[PDB]
């Protein structure tokens, strides 16, 4: 209720209240008015945040190591093409189809979990592994096989805090990936290169001087 | 009371029943209307009084002992036994400690009255802005008259320091040097004799301080205080 | 080449058209001074014409036998030959903006329909409410899909008036 | 003042202002980005 | 009752202007503040405009005085271009974006205070940023924000008479500064010189240096 | 209030007298959550003890490298230990360290999850448990008396060692030579050599 809001002084919408992690009453477009739609958007936000976290990690950590000298990998925008010209390189179409085939199975199963959390725990569904496919009651947080170390299982408040940390990190990584895309499209350089170039001359090296963000027609 | 900064006037409401030393009912802007602000300003005035007294006395003694050294440019023309960087750092650290203790003592009376190293020694109870104890081992006379003397001398010292800096920026000489110059020609050495403005013309005395001063390897501004606003 | 069309970059008719237009503009310009207002206006028109032709040739547009750009309106055909910006992308852009305006109007009408006097709200628009709904209409695809999957985007046929056959 | 703002919120006034704003925005888009035959992004 | 912007004539004085507001003289011939919320918004805008005009006029006057004395301080009508010239490493768009962002943060804080009088005096801010109210009988928020940061000297804390006197001083000086900025713009557009330049040229030669001799106000002359 | 006579104890540290070196220092309120404070106490003990061992090792190695006592192995900077050659390469030593540390750290984590549980070795040997962060490895029985004073000494020395290691790393990244050499270079004047003139910390001064 009285938790911090995105815009101090503005009352949070009634459709948001304060139970979902990362609930800051931010919904100027009123996209989550419907309960079913809000649940689907919550699951989508969790999935997008986790994938963005994995991608941003795989883009920043290797780049940071490469800058130091240990572990030499190409820039993220050229990583796909670098592997294409390899000797025993798998065809792009075949690789994409294999990835999509595996993702079809896992994503469809997760989809059924979203409609009904205890769906995948149906006895006899698998070869005895369905017992570990029962969620925690909320779609998007499946214990059992996942979460093997049992982090946050000490109490309900401990799990809530970890959920907030996860949602904030996911949102930060999502915004970071969008920034990576825009930065590479505007400037054909890596994220670390952009950061180093900006600190050298912040007033002369930023989005206002890349020649893409601000159209040249206006000036 | 009968001692008023404007005889025949009336003390302001907030300055009535004012027990502060040297309180002559002077507050046209009402800066001391608030009680808390009045105490804070009293502490600020006392510290300014003491600092100005020390500065004026030091400048006068330096000029008497060393008349060939300009007090205005002494910061860059004295030849320091140590280094300017180390000296500034040491002064900043010790000043931070003492000033923080004093300010916190003002915010909370008896919070900063105990010796942190020697637990047996403690400053006795006192009034804000007047430590005492080890700070006042000799008191020649009553505390009230001495307090009034301190406040009056401090105010005079502040005015003296402002006069010193203005005379140095206008004449470029030391305090006693400017006084001697004024004594040799009172009708020609006053501010009214060097500056005058009329609807059509304005005479502004030239700056006696260089535009910039070179210290070590860098350059320091050090010019005139609002020369464009000079009469 | 898609349907016997030649790229405007290698089209002779396209270059001839540009040359003729610039020639006509210069012929008109010859009857003026060098720094007068009509001369500057004609020079600006010439520059704009040259820039337009160069941009059309550089953008990869397809020109026919007549030397004029032609648009490919077919997904797949335009996607594999690099012509998605001819009709595909403009289709997406339109659909989005059109749906935005339509959804904003629908939401405003449904919101004022619950007021005690809706006709007056229709002739005298509520500027703050209209502004808020116009802003909310930008998320029209998500809202429309949610309402459709929710069943609230439609009215029951048994509740809509109909003619006596 | 309330009546004046209510009059400015009428269907004809709002329609003309909206059309004028949209036309002005389109005119300036075409002034700074002229001859946009295709969506070249 | 109180002094009016036009002696006598109580018909032109609006009813909503009862004299409770600071600087109220019954001036509103066009009825731009007839509505209550419109009047509150206009009060906020007027005080903000006055403070902004005072700051701008003070800066312009000081820069013009420094320019006359020989300092490397350009005129107000060319200060931006001059600064951009001496600093070729500062992008204009970057400076504009930074100014807009910082001003947007503070302006959003003030805006939320306008929407909710006492909503910014908590969270990431102490109770000092809650406001003291004043206009429309409010006791919180408004253009008058007390506290220990927007009033460190505490001039409005203690004796309501002093507070009223200072408020009147502020509004009168703000209106005067607004008119002064308008005059600065008109004088620069007519003569092409700064404020101090116009003042000294006029004092040097009173007659022959009026608005009629600038060649812009009176075209045929 | 212990760390600042003008400050107030952040409440969550007022009723905690069993914590070593409790001076009410937590301006960021990081230890407000009891579980967070419980984890932070163990983290502080681990970091402090490791910092004490590391700082002592760096200081002893540099002392032997400067004065001259250790062989060719000691005659080298602490950050240049990679140039030396030992019985096993860097990769082998790193892998061995990872395995041994995995074993020891997992034992410590098991104890943290349930204090007093993992206290018996595979051969049946047992020890007496005395608080979480203090397993009881006291072969000299020094904790029989004045346990609070001893742990206070440990926490203060640990914090000092942590600060010392941070300073050593910063000096190495800003000044050349070993920590003892930096101390000597300072003591040489010492009004000129003091991070202000190093040309790295101020940055704004002489680029
Ligand atoms: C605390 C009071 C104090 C006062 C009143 C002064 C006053 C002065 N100092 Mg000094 N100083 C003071 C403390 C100290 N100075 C120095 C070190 C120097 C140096 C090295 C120099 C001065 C100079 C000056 C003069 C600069 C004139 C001007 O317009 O500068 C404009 C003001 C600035 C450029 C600084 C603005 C920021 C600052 C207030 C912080 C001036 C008379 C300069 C001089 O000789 O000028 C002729 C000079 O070169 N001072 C140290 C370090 C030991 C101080 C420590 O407390
Ligand atoms: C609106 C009607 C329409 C029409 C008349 C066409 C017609 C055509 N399409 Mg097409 N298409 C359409 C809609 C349409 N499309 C839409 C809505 C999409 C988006 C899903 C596509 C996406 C698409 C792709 C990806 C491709 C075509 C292709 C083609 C061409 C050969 C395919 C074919 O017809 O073989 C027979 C069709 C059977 C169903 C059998 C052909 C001229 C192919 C092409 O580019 O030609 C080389 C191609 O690969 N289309
Ligand atoms: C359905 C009919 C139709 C369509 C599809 C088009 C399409 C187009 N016209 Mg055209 N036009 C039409 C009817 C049409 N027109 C009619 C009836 C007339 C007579 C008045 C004209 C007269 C005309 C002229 C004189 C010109 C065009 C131009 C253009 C092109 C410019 C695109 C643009 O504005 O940039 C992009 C605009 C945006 C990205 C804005 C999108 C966002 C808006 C604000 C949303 C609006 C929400 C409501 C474009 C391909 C210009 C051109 O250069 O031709 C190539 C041009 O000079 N038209
Ligand atoms: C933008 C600055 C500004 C604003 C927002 C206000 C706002 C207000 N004034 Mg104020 N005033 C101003 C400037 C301003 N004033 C200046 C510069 C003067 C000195 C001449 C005065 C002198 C004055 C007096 C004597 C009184 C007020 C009063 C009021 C209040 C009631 C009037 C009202 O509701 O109409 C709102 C006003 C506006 C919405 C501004 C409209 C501006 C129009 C639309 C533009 C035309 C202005 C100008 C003629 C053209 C020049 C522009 C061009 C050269 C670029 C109100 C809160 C009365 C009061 O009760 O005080 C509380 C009152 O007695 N004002
Ligand atoms: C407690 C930490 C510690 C550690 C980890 C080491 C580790 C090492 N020491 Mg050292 N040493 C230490 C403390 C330590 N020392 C102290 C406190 C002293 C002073 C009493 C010495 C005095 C010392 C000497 C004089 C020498 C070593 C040498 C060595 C290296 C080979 C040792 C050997 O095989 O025997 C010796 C091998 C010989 C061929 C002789 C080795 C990496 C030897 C070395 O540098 O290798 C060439 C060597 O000469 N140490
Ligand atoms: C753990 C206590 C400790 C001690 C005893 C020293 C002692 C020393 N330091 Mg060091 N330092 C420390 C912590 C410490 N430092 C920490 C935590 C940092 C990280 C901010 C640094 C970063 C640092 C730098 C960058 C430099 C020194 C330098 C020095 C030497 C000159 C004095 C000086 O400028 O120090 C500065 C003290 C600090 C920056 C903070 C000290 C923390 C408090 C005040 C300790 C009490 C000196 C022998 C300088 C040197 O190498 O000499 C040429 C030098 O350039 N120190
Ligand atoms: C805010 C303002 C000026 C601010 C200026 C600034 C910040 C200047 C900034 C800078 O200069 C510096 C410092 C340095 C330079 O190098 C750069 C710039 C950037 C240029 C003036 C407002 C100026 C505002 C003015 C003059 C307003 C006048 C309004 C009037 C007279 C209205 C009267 C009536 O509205 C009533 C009250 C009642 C109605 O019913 C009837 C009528 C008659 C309509
Ligand atoms: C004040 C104010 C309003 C403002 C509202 C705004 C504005 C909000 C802004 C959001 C963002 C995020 C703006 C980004 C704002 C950022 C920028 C950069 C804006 C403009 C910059 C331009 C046009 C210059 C471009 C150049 C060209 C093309 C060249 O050629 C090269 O030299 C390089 C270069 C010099 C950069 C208000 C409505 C509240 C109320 C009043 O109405 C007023
Ligand atoms: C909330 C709201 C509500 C209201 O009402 C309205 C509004 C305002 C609208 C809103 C907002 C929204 C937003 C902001 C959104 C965004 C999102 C994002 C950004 C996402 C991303 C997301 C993102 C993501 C997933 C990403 C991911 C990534 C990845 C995987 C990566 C990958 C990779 C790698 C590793 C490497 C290589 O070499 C390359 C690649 C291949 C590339
Ligand atoms: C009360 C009131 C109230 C009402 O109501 C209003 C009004 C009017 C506002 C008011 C008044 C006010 C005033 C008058 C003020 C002033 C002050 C001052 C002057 C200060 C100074 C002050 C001053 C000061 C401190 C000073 C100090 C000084 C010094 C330290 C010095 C030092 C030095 C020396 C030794 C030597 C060397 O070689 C140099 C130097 C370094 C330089
Ligand atoms: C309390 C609080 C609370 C509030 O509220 C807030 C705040 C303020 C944030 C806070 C504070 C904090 C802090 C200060 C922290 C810090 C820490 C540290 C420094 C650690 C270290 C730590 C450190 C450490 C572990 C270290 C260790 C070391 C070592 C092992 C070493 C090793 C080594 C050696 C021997 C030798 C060779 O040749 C090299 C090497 C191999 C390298
Ligand atoms: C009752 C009717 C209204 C009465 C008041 C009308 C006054 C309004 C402005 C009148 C001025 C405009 O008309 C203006 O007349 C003056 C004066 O002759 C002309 O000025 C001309 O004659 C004057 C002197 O006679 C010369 O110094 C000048 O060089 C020449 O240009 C202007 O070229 C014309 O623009």
């Amino acid at each position: 209720a009285t938790r911090p809001l995105w815009q101090p002084g503005v009352e949070a919408p009634k459709h948001l209240d304060g139970t979902m992690p990362g609930d800051f009453g931010f919904d100027p477009l009123n996209l989550g008015v419907n309960k079913e739609a809000l649940n689907w958007y919550r699951n989508a936000e969790l999935q997008n945040g986790r994938w963005a976290m994995l991608g941003v990690a795989g883009i920043v950590i290797p780049a940071e190591l490469t800058r130091v000298g240990v572990l030499n990998v190409p820039e993220w925008a050229e990583a796909g093409k670098v592997y294409a010209e390899s000797e025993n390189a798998i065809p792009f179409a075949s690789l994409l189809m294999v990835q999509l085939f595996l993702f079809n199975f896992v994503e469809i199963k997760r989809w059924e979990d979203i409609k009904k959390p205890g769906s995948q725990a149906e006895p006899g569904s698998f070869l005895g592994f369905e017992s570990g496919f029962k969620g925690t009651g909320i779609s998007g947080y499946p214990g059992g096989a996942f979460n093997p170390f049992g982090l946050g299982n000490s109490s309900k408040e401990a799990m809530d805090d970890l959920k907030w940390r996860e949602i904030r990190n996911g949102r930060l990584a999502m915004v970071a990936f969008l920034g990576f895309l825009s930065q590479h499209a505007a400037t054909g350089k890596g994220p670390l290169d952009n950061l180093a170039d900006h600190l050298a001359d912040p007033w002369g090296a930023n989005f206002c001087s890349n020649g893409v963000s601000i159209p040249s027609a206006l000036g | 009371a009968r001692a008023n900064w404007l005889p025949g006037s009336d003390f302001p409401a907030h300055l009535e029943n004012c027990k502060l030393p040297g309180c002559y009912g002077f507050d046209p802007l009402g800066l001391g209307a608030n009680e808390e602000r009045l105490a804070w300003f009293a502490e600020s005035e006392r510290v300014h009084c003491r600092w100005a007294m020390l500065g004026v006395a030091g400048i006068l003694v330096q000029e008497i002992v060393k008349p060939d050294v300009f007090w205005y440019t002494s910061g860059a023309t004295v030849e320091l036994p140590f280094d300017i960087t180390g000296l500034l750092a040491f002064e900043l650290f010790v000043m931070h400690w003492v000033e923080s203790r004093r300010g916190y003592d003002i915010k909370k009376p008896g919070s900063m009255d105990q010796d942190p190293i020697f637990s047996n020694f403690k400053l006795p109870a006192h009034e804000p802005g007047y430590p005492g104890g080890i700070f006042a081992p000799f008191v020649p006379g009553s505390l009230e008259e001495l307090k009034v003397k301190e406040i009056k001398n401090g105010r005079l010292a502040m005015l003296a320091f402002i006069g010193f800096t203005m005379a140095a920026q206008v004449t470029g000489k030391n305090p006693l040097a400017a006084l001697r110059e004024h004594l040799d020609n009172p009708l020609g050495t006053t501010i009214f004799s060097k500056a005058v403005v009329v609807p059509g013309q304005a005479v502004v005395p030239p700056c006696a301080i260089p535009d910039t001063i070179e210290f070590q390897g860098i350059t320091i501004p050090a010019g005139c205080f609002l020369h464009s606003l000079w009469p | 080449d898609v349907a016997g069309l030649t790229p405007c970059s290698e089209s002779k008719a396209f270059a001839k058209r540009k040359k003729n237009e610039v020639k006509a503009l210069n012929k008109r310009l010859k009857n003026y001074e060098a720094d007068s207002a009509p001369a500057l206006a004609l020079k600006a028109t010439i520059a704009r014409t040259e820039a337009r032709f160069d941009k059309y040739a550089k953008q990869g547009l397809l020109c026919g036998t007549d030397g004029l750009p032609h648009l490919i309106a077919d997904p797949g055909l335009a996607l594999r030959y690099g012509h998605a910006g001819d009709v595909f992308i403009p289709t997406i852009g339109f659909i989005y903006f059109a749906g935005w305006l339509g959804y904003a109007g629908s939401k405003y009408l449904q919101a004022v329909a619950a007021t005690a006097k809706p006709i007056e709200k229709e002739i005298i628009i509520d500027v703050p409410l209209a502004w808020k709904l116009l802003w909310e209409g930008f998320g029209w695809p998500l809202r429309a899909f949610a309402e459709y999957k929710n069943g609230s985007l439609m009215e029951d046929d048994a509740k809509i008036t109909v003619s006596p056959r | 003042m309330k009546d004046f703002t209510t009059y400015l919120s009428t269907a004809p006034v709002l329609t003309l202002l909206s059309v004028t704003v949209v036309a002005g925005l389109l005119i300036e888009i075409n002034r700074f980005f002229p001859d946009a035959l295709i969506a070249a992004f | 009752v109180r002094e009016l912007w036009f002696p006598g004539n109580k018909e032109v004085v609006p009813d909503y202007l009862d004299g409770s507001l600071v600087g109220d003289h019954g001036f509103d011939p066009l009825g731009l503040g007839s509505s209550p919320e419109q009047l509150s918004w206009n009060v906020h805008a007027e005080i903000f405009h006055g403070r902004l005009a005072m700051t701008g006029v003070a800066g312009i006057l000081l820069t013009s005085l420094l320019h006359k004395g020989g300092a490397d301080v350009p005129e107000w009508f060319e200060a931006g271009r001059v600064y951009l010239d001496r600093n070729p490493n500062v992008d204009f768009g970057a400076l504009l974006f930074s100014t807009i962002v910082m001003s947007g943060f503070v302006e959003f804080k003030r805006l939320n205070d306008i929407r909710n009088p006492g909503s910014q005096g908590s969270g990431i801010l102490p109770e000092d940023f809650k406001g003291v109210g004043g206009p429309q009988g409010r006791t919180v928020g408004g253009p008058y924000v007390g506290g220990r940061y927007f009033d460190p000297m505490g001039l409005c804390r203690g004796s309501p008479e002093q507070t009223l006197k200072y408020k009147w001083n502020e509004i009168r000086n703000g209106r005067l500064a607004m008119m002064a900025f308008l005059g600065f713009a008109a004088q620069y557009a007519a003569t092409g010189k700064g404020p101090i330049d116009n003042l000294v040229d006029h004092v040097a030669d009173p007659f022959h240096t009026t608005f009629v001799h600038n060649g812009v106000s009176v075209p045929f002359i | 209030a212990g760390w600042d006579l003008s400050a107030e104890v952040p409440a969550h540290l007022a009723g905690r007298k069993d914590l070593a070196g409790n001076y009410g220092f937590d301006p960021l309120n990081l230890g407000k959550n009891p579980e967070a404070l419980k984890w932070y106490q163990q983290a502080e003990l681990q970091n402090g003890r490791w910092a004490m061992l590391g700082v002592a090792g760096i200081l002893v190695q540099e002392l032997l490298h400067s004065t001259g006592l250790g062989g060719k192995a000691a005659d080298v900077y602490w950050f240049d230990a990679g140039n030396n050659t030992f019985w096993a390469p860097k990769e082998t030593l790193i892998a061995i360290s990872f395995l041994m540390f995995n074993w020891a750290e997992l034992n410590r984590m098991q104890d943290y999850i349930k204090p007093g549980s993992n206290v018996t070795d595979p051969f049946g040997n047992k020890i007496k448990y005395v608080e979480l962060g203090y397993p009881g490895f006291d072969p000299l029985s020094f904790s029989k008396n004045n346990f609070d004073e001893w742990k206070l000494k440990e926490i203060k020395n640990a914090r000092l060692a942590m600060l010392a290691f941070l300073g050593i790393v910063a000096q190495h990244n800003a000044q050349p030579g070993s920590p003892l050499e930096q101390l000597g270079a300072h003591l040489a004047n010492p009004w000129k050599n003091h991070f202000i003139n190093n040309g790295v910390s101020p940055f704004l001064t002489d680029n």
